């Protein structure tokens, strides 16, 4: 785990790659879609090249509760290797519409796979916003000056594209 | 018994460090569930276990169904004991647990450990109750948390989730004093279970 | 075998700690080891002045390690040692227990496959250090402080216990100096992060609001008055004599009013020396408060010295020199006339947030906002023909 993080840049490839998984898990209608995603870490910016879906259900009901496949995730990183050996973990993107106070339970979960602090990348579905139509956040733990105890509290990080040759064109 | 999936809530709380069974409840938990595993599979090669836990801040699916005994086995290294455990989410937990699963062939079923005074609300849990009955899933209490001078929620949600179905819910109590909790189960029915359609 | 020695120590104690005597004797027989840990903690927090507490511990350490909760278990000697008035013993005892952890870790941690014991290493480390700083050894201290200080930053996840027990060694080293600026920041991350459980007394609490306004009122770079008085510890913490006066003179200095501080100072610079051989910060701090805040309220940069000789209420020659000394603080930032008479300003330090200065500067968005507005729609009239 390293706390090295300044940035985040985007290749063009997630932000399509998660709307279509989005869409073909069929979590949609208020209920998430939630994967890993894919990248270079241990870098003050934040290099993600790619994400994959993974299954996920959502109680609507109760988004503080939900399901994982913790062990599919170990089997997926094999294959992400093929690809391309420098893919490792760095975190998982959310759907939108935005960050919600569900995503800090599910932000544990995603500690057991990556060697940065987990990222959470909102790709908005939608396509809001005045930039970029992606927030970017991380979990960072840190004391309040205020008299209160140690939370775990996601500070904004600034989005961003660079890409390859090949994206580009 | 047969054409059965399982669920194991492994409660992870700081009352299974009671040594009232030899030596701690939680290293007790670890052989138990070693051999309800093996007890299921060899009964009917299809039922195949998941395990969920308490431990989190919310409980956390740390293995989906599958069929090798080692995986769950890991996962109880990998969960801490810090943790501690709230029934409402366990349930619900579980019950998305029972939607992926490698056979859809079986049928849904919980089995719940119990180590813990459980401090959550009755009348909350019995709308649970009625819950899981309507998506056709059975949940067992293993109960011995709460005869440690607690009142019994439990008497309630074992009536309430029992209703004409061939998943059927089933109450064990068991002594609070040293017998070997992996004995108590093994010796009381856990095959010899049987169906109320 | 360790019944008997309960029951006789029950018998020595105190009425209001005889029925948490009962309790752990009754917890023992029952096996029910968790409930047993929750009376103790409740015996610990009350028990620092009476010796039943250095026997009662000495008794369950031995056969309970991780039977129980191990982070209480060390947080109740720490708590035990400094009230001890013999550090050579208190010494003694934390490195045999260290001594045994280290052992302890190689059966058990495997044994239970989910409880670590390097947590109570680390927590065992912290007070060795403090001892170290009641015997005045300085240098030693800091050598035990950073094998702390780097362990816990590469975690990113705290417990709150161990960050509590690193800013304690922090600051108590830091006063020794009597360096102000330096222990008055310390001791605000100590008291924000303070456990649920405090085997921290309110008797250290009250000490550590005096040291803090002691702090502030003699430091140079410390503008965060309001922020004492919008966390707890000072302001409920107005119960005495003591802190009637005191609290006074930390809202004196907010809104800026020399008058009083004045008034205050005549009757309590005697009674308390402390105040009498620090006099020169203590009196131009007030002036420094109302300098900052003039340039931060107004719209423009800069201020006349005839401005500045009104409100600070000072001659011209020290108008002048407390604007060289602000800015060798590094509290205002600029350029200064002598020859147009103005500080004209660039920068401002970071300073207090309070509900009157929460709106000063949202006026200041909504005029700027209707200078934005109305241009945006003088553009869109002008070349209509082009927005292709």
């Amino acid at each position: 785990m390293s706390l090295q993080h300044e940035k985040v840049t985007i290749a063009p490839l997630v932000l399509l790659s998660a709307l279509d998984h989005y869409e073909r898990t069929q979590t949609k209608e208020n209920k998430r879609c939630v994967g890993v995603i894919l990248g270079d870490a241990n870098s003050s910016t934040i290099r993600v090249t790619n994400s994959f879906a993974l299954p996920f259900e959502e109680d609507e009901k109760n988004s503080d509760v939900w399901f994982l496949d913790h062990n599919y995730i170990e089997n997926m990183n094999e294959m992400c290797k093929k690809i391309n050996a420098k893919e490792k973990l760095i975190g998982w993107y959310h759907s939108g519409p935005k960050l919600r106070a569900s995503d800090l339970k599910i932000n544990e979960l995603f500690k057991k796979y990556t060697q940065n602090n987990p990222l959470l990348l909102i790709v908005d579905v939608k396509q809001q916003g005045v930039g970029l139509p992606t927030d970017a956040y991380v979990a960072i733990e840190q004391v309040k000056d205020d008299g209160t105890s140690t939370e775990k509290t996601f500070l904004h990080l600034p989005c961003t594209i660079e890409a390859e040759e090949a994206e580009e064109i | 018994m047969v054409l059965e999936a399982t669920v194991l809530v492994i409660d992870n709380s700081e009352y299974s460090r009671n040594g009232d069974f030899p030596r701690t409840r939680f290293e007790a938990q670890i052989d138990s569930v070693e051999f309800i595993f093996q007890a299921k599979r060899n009964s009917n090669p299809e039922n195949t276990v998941g395990l969920i836990s308490g431990a989190g801040a919310n409980p956390r699916v740390l293995s989906t169904f599958t069929a090798e005994f080692g995986k769950i086995l890991a996962g109880l290294h990998d969960t801490q004991i810090e943790g501690k455990l709230h029934m409402a989410t366990a349930l619900q937990i579980a019950q998305l647990t029972l939607k992926h699963r490698q056979n859809k062939v079986q049928h849904q079923r919980i089995v719940a450990f119990v180590c813990s005074p459980i401090s959550d609300s009755r009348d909350e849990l019995i709308r649970l109750a009625k819950t899981l009955k309507k998506n056709n899933v059975a949940v067992d209490i293993i109960n011995f948390g709460e005869i440690e001078q607690n009142t019994e929620l439990l008497d309630e949600f074992i009536a309430a989730v029992n209703n004409p179905q061939e998943e059927t819910s089933h109450l064990l109590t068991v002594t609070p004093g040293p017998r070997l909790l992996y004995e108590n189960i093994a010796s009381s029915p856990i095959i010899l279970e049987e169906g109320s359609s | 075998e360790i019944d008997t020695i309960l029951s006789t120590l029950r018998m020595e104690a105190d009425p209001s700690l005889h029925p948490l005597f009962e309790q752990f004797e009754k917890f023992y027989e029952e096996k029910l080891w968790f409930q047993l840990s929750e009376s103790l903690t409740k015996f610990f927090d009350d028990a620092k002045s009476t010796p039943l507490r250095l026997r009662l511990y000495d008794n369950f350490v031995s056969k309970f390690y991780d039977k129980i909760n191990q982070l209480s278990v060390v947080k109740y000697l720490l708590a035990s040692l400094k009230d001890s008035k013999d550090f050579d013993e208190s010494l003694k005892y934390l490195d045999d227990l260290k001594a045994q952890f280290q052992e302890l870790d190689s059966k058990k941690q495997r044994n239970n496959g989910s409880k670590d014991h390097g947590d109570g290493i680390l927590l065992i480390d912290s007070e060795i250090a403090r001892t170290y700083l009641l015997k005045n050894d300085l240098v030693k201290a800091r050598d035990l402080l950073d094998d702390l200080e780097k362990t816990l930053d590469k975690k990113d996840s705290i417990p709150l216990r161990i960050t509590n027990s690193f800013y304690s060694t922090n600051s108590q080293y830091f006063k020794f100096k009597n360096d102000f600026n330096s222990f008055y920041y310390t001791s605000l991350l100590y008291l924000s992060t303070l456990e649920p459980s405090t085997s921290i007394t309110l008797a250290e609490r009250q000490q550590l609001a005096y040291d803090l306004s002691i702090s502030a009122l003699l430091g140079d770079k410390i503008y965060n008055f309001g922020e004492l008085l919008h966390h707890p510890i000072m302001e409920t913490i107005v119960n005495d004599s003591n802190y009637d006066w005191l609290f006074q003179l930390l809202n004196a200095l907010t809104v800026g009013d020399f008058d009083k501080f004045d008034s205050l100072i005549k009757v309590q610079i005697s009674k308390i020396p402390i105040l009498a051989q620090h006099e020169s910060f203590l009196r131009q701090k007030i002036c420094l408060m109302t300098l900052i805040e003039t340039v931060f309220v107004k719209n423009i940069r800069m201020l006349s010295f005839e401005d500045i000789s009104k409100a600070t209420h000072l001659p011209k020659d020290n108008v002048e020199h407390l604007v060289m000394r602000a800015i060798s603080l590094g509290l205002l930032k600029g350029s200064i006339d002598q020859v147009n008479e103005l500080v004209t300003i660039s920068w401002v330090q970071p300073r207090i947030i309070s509900g009157d200065q929460i709106t000063k500067m949202k006026d200041r968005l909504v005029e700027w906002n209707d200078q934005v507005e109305k241009l945006g729609k003088k553009m869109e009239a002008r070349g209509q023909s082009i927005w292709v």
